[PDB]
RNA sequence: CCUCCUAAAGAGUAACGGAGGAGCACGAAGGUUGGCUAAUCCUGGUCGGACAUCAGGAGGUUAGUGCAAUGGCAUAAGCCA
RNA sequence: GCGGGGUGGAGCAGCCUGGUAGCUCGUCGGGCUCAUAACCCGAAGGUCGUCGGUUCAAAUCCGGCCCCCGCAACC
RNA sequence: AGGGCUACACACGUGCUACAAUGGCGCAUACAAAGAGAAGCGACCUCGCGAGAGCAAGCGGACCUCAUAAAGUGCGUCGUAGUCCGGAUUGGAGUCUGCAACUCGACUCCAUGAAGUCGGAAUCGCUAGUAAUCGUGGAUCAGAAUGCCACGGUGAAUACGU
């Protein structure tokens, strides 16, 4: 139930209970079940403490929650403070890769503001 | 971005004038227009002046800038927002 | 009573060296842990309180006491009388067993733990902290979590300074960054 | 201590993942099992850019 | 009708003199026994900020008194059972 | 002297009995028409003349005042 | 030479992707039509998770390549959830085109997983192999399609009447 200092769902099955740990989607899901050998349609409900800490040490193997989120932070924050392009992007809210801000561009900008 | 198999570009003019810069210390600014150079280790310590369509930028190269282009330092467009 | 013969086995002992104390009587002690819990959003729901204290005794072991308003607040729609929180006091053999926990099973529990802050030392060497989530105790049923919960830990001690409180605690693995 | 109004307090195993098996008093009736421990943490035991990645990537 | 000043250090003392309150409340907010001690700020603290609760310090009544003002109140007349 | 009211841009309900800001026209956004008006759909704008006091809390209570005001000024 | 036509409080048209279960994901498996290619289409084979890389046949083409058609089918699971829906945004690591992907490219992998839970006033298209849905190719073009132009597969509803 436990896996990477979080929790999964213990009704759902093997590869989707892991996409739950920020860091792993659905191929890291497959790589641990086979690095570990468990089947991907099993629901961690049916699991031994053996094999579920056989998952811990196979997620083990990456970047996750805190160090993801913390060292992603930390990119950006190479970007924010570096005044490239990016920086600039960044500082302000807009978008970071070349997309129209004539237009929508609005899951950056957020909602609205009419003038 | 540019594929590794080809190595980092760098416009022979920006490239010559850092390295006869390089071997004479920190002289004046290198006034350059190829905002597509990427940036390389021996240029920590020069300041590079770069256009952005009228002007030159005072842009001093750190460590941390490596591996970019020199013209992300230089915005092209001038915007303080709308309905100032 | 696992980390109190600890401290009659080895902290004293250690304390008694680092700052070649006089007597046994000058060493700092642990003399009580208080868990406190606002639940100021129990202003329209009053089982509000009284869930969030059913947690601080799954905590603690022991009945909380519920706290009331000292003084009339517009600010944050309070009055004097009014309960908003509950705290406990832990001393002796729990405040010990309490402690121990904390130390061993709690705190490796927390969301990216980096490493406890070491500027928490009021300046007479009392450790108070945080805890933003209830679930790094596992006395609390992970199921039945209905609500996220927080709250202060206070640790009060007989240190004289931010220096020997920070000392005595750390002959007591006290994981500092 | 008073009776009649504090929880149940006795004592179950809190066994660790490395072998680290410590007996404690508990509210929870039931007994524990761990997957961290103040001897088996990155922080506990100490488990806690451009130039490099450039001479790694980029050879002239 | 109550409090203060005018009122001249006993009482009392006028003006269409200077300032404020009352026409209640409470079966506890009364009796007694046991216990307790404020304001304010400061430092540390999950949320939580000037200001909530916790912990400690400084401070010593600057608090409190069912409602004005004056006189009182720690042995409390203030706070709890 | 006695006695009133002041509340988004304009005109007024909300007060007596402290909590739980409204109407109509206006403004802005979009509709409809060839376009405009009408018509329809949304939204934003006032913590209440300055302010003291009491209070759990003030647009509401009181008052120093501020504006606009009305009835009194007689033998 | 560089910069801009790629901006950005907002408003509008035009489309795409969804909001799911008549559907999503894994597996195998079926039936197209049309069309391009010599400074080009480029197979086999080997290499990379993959986009692609290497070496290397055929074709001025009813022969070679482009180029396995998707819907569908069967098997398994999902079991109504902001979800095994959705794929925006964002970070890292990439490939390729062309001197040259900072402004400002197109696709890959990993991680993230936003609004969105069928849409106010209003308003558009279609009377049949039509709408609806599902894939295919072409021009432009070094690279740069959710547009246009063209091609099939499945395949409706309804028309009293003016
Ligand atoms: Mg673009
Ligand atoms: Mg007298
Ligand atoms: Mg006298
Ligand atoms: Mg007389
Ligand atoms: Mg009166
Ligand atoms: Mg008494
Ligand atoms: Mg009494
Ligand atoms: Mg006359
Ligand atoms: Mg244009
Ligand atoms: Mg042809
Ligand atoms: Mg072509
Ligand atoms: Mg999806
Ligand atoms: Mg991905
Ligand atoms: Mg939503
Ligand atoms: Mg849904
Ligand atoms: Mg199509
Ligand atoms: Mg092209
Ligand atoms: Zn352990």
């Amino acid at each position: 139930a436990r896996i990477a200092g979080i929790n999964i769902p213990d009704h759902k099955h093997a590869v989707i209970a892991l996409t739950s740990i920020y860091g792993v989607g659905k191929t890291r899901s497959k790589a641990i079940l086979a690095a570990a050998g468990i089947a991907e349609d099993v629901k961690i409900s049916e699991l031994s403490e053996g094999q579920i800490d056989t998952l811990r040490d196979e997620v083990a193997k990456f970047v996750v929650e805190g160090d993801l989120r913390r060292e992603i932070s930390m990119s950006i924050k190479r970007l924010m403070d570096l005044g490239c392009y990016r920086g600039l992007r960044h500082r302000r809210g807009l978008p970071v890769r070349g997309q129209r801000t004539k237009t929508n561009a609005r899951t950056r900008k957020g909602p609205r503001k009419p003038i | 971005p540019r594929s590794l198999k080809k190595g980092p570009f760098i416009d022979l003019h920006l490239l010559k004038k850092v390295e006869k810069a390089v071997e004479s210390g920190d002289k004046k600014p290198l006034r350059t227009w190829s905002r597509r150079s990427t940036i390389f280790p021996n240029m920590i310590g020069l300041t590079i002046a770069v256009h952005n369509g009228r002007q030159h930028v005072p842009v001093f190269v750190t460590d941390e800038m490596v591996g970019h282009k020199l013209g992300e330092f230089a915005p092209t467009r001038t915007y303080r927002g709308h309905a100032a | 009573a696992k980390l109190h013969d600890y401290y009659k086995d080895e902290v004293v002992k250690k304390l008694m060296t680092e700052f070649n104390y006089n007597s046994v009587m000058q060493v700092p002690r642990v003399e009580k842990i208080t868990l406190n819990m606002g639940v100021g959003e129990a202003i329209a729901d009053k089982k509000l309180l009284d869930n969030a204290a059913a947690d601080l005794a799954a905590i603690s072991g022991q009945k909380p006491l519920i706290t009331k308003a000292r003084k009339s607040v517009a600010g944050f729609k309070i009055r004097q009388g009014y309960p908003i929180g509950c705290k406990v006091t832990l001393r002796g053999e729990r405040m010990w067993e309490f402690f121990e926990r904390l130390i061993t099973i709690a705190v490796p529990r927390i969301r990216d733990f980096r490493g406890l802050s070491a500027k928490s030392f009021d300046g007479r060497g009392n450790y108070s902290m945080g805890v933003r989530e209830q679930i790094i105790f596992p006395e609390i049923d992970y199921d039945k979590v209905d609500r996220v919960r927080g709250l202060d830990i206070t640790i009060t001690t007989t240190a004289k300074s931010d220096e020997e409180g920070r000392a005595l605690l750390a002959a007591f693995d006290f994981p500092f960054r | 201590m008073k009776k009649d109004i504090h929880p149940k307090y006795e004592e179950i195993t809190a066994s660790c993942s490395c072998g680290n098996v410590m007996k404690i008093r508990s509210t929870v009736g039931h007994d524990l099992n761990l997957d961290v421990c103040s001897k088996c943490h990155p922080f506990f035991t100490g488990k806690q850019g451009r130039v490099d990645r450039f001479n790694k990537r980029f050879n002239i």
